[PDB]
């Protein structure tokens, strides 16, 4: 692992100095379907003409993201994306810009949303939890070994695969950070408790998420839950929290560590860091290398029939790609 | 129950993440 580690910082190290650009064209893909949308830019099942591979590509106007201000949080998406390697995060493939959008090109995850699972399913057992949380926990330590803090850790994004594994997508606010960070980013029901009260953070952000997570999976809803924000902020901070009555006795505890309000007592931001956590009772029985490998009994698969099949993914509405015969925000995007 | 109360409200839908 350290030694592992430190043979996979040096090569993204290599990335992140040299990223790569322009490696393809509009052009060479066929738009086929929108498999989820965003704030500034969609994603589409796509085909590349010359391969015949399937793959999701992600849209962003780039005047959107001027508007919202979102620029540096872009460019640090794609170096980012562009530079990692990891068994548990999506490749991008390609990425390209025009006058009108920016591309990411990325590998096509055919099993869906953890989320919609979930919601389907109602809540998930702790094993199958586990198994879950687990792999969160290998690309944590992986990800804060690079100085990259994730950020929006979600069911939302993230994506189960033919094996029954996941696959974390979306990295718009990763960023990497020796030091502390002030952006206010994420989402509500996932806040630790520093970033809503505005005091500058670091990694613990991404381990109290983590504890949101497997909370949400094992119970079927998140810890903390109201109809707005300011609601949810309120309980987040009040340093409370009630577990279900099914959650094992190694499972309240495991969360009271990675729900730890107090930041210099949670979980994953002590002393021995991430070993706090890959040593804990609950994942006694946890094989972590024959995790790494895939060599585990995913409990549960998600089936497609037939490649490019988007049956796990939901209907949107398809708005047509639009680009405009002048370029819109050279300057702000050059390095993309 | 907590589980009736969460379906019953405004946020168990795909979330959106807040930026400004
Ligand atoms: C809904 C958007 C935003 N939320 C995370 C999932 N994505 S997404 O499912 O389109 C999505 C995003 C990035 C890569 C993908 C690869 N395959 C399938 C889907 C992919």
């Amino acid at each position: 692992v350290k030694e592992f580690l430190a043979k996979a910082k040096e090569d993204f190290l290599k990335k992140w100095e040299n990223p790569a650009q322009n490696t393809a064209h509009l052009d060479q893909f066929e738009r086929i379907k929108t498999l989820g949308t965003g704030s500034f830019g969609r994603v589409m099942l796509v085909k590349h003409m010359e391969t015949g591979n399937h793959y999701a590509m992600k849209i962003l106007d780039k005047q959107k993201v001027v508007k919202l201000k979102q620029i540096e949080h872009t460019l640090n998406e794609k170096r980012i994306l562009q530079a990692v390697n990891f068994p548990f995060l999506v490749k991008l493939e390609f990425s390209f810009k025009d006058n009108s959008n920016l591309y990411m090109v990325m590998e096509y995850v055919a099993g869906g949303e953890m989320f919609s699972h979930l919601r389907r399913i109602g809540r998930f057992s702790e094993p199958h939890a586990r198994f879950y949380a687990a792999q969160i926990v290998l690309t944590f330590e992986y990800l804060h070994s690079l100085d990259l803090i994730y950020r929006d850790l979600k069911p939302e994004n993230l994506l189960i695969d033919q094996q029954g594994y996941i696959q974390v997508t979306d990295f718009g606010f990763a960023k990497r950070v020796k030091g502390r960070t002030w952006t206010l980013c994420g989402t509500p029901e996932y806040l630790a408790p520093e970033i809503i009260l505005s005091k500058g953070y670091n990694k613990a952000v991404d381990w109290w998420a983590l504890g949101v997570l497997i909370y949400e999976m094992a119970a079927g809803y998140p810890p903390f839950f109201a109809d707005q924000p300011i609601q949810i902020y309120e309980k987040i901070v009040s340093g409370k929290v009630r577990f279900p009555s099914h959650f094992s006795s190694d499972l309240k505890d495991l969360l009271r560590n990675l729900l730890q309000v107090d930041l210099t007592k949670r979980f994953g931001n002590l002393k021995d860091g991430v070993n706090d956590i890959k040593n804990h009772k609950w994942f006694a029985t946890t094989d972590w290398i024959a995790i790494y490998q895939r060599k585990v009994e995913a409990p549960f698969i998600p089936k497609f029939k037939g490649p490019g099949d988007t049956s796990n993914f939901d209907d949107y509405e398809e708005e047509e790609i639009r680009v405009s015969i002048n370029e819109k925000c050279g300057k702000e995007f050059s390095e993309f | 129950t907590t589980y009736a109360d969460f379906i019953a409200s405004g946020r168990t839908g795909r979330r959106n993440a807040i930026h400004d």
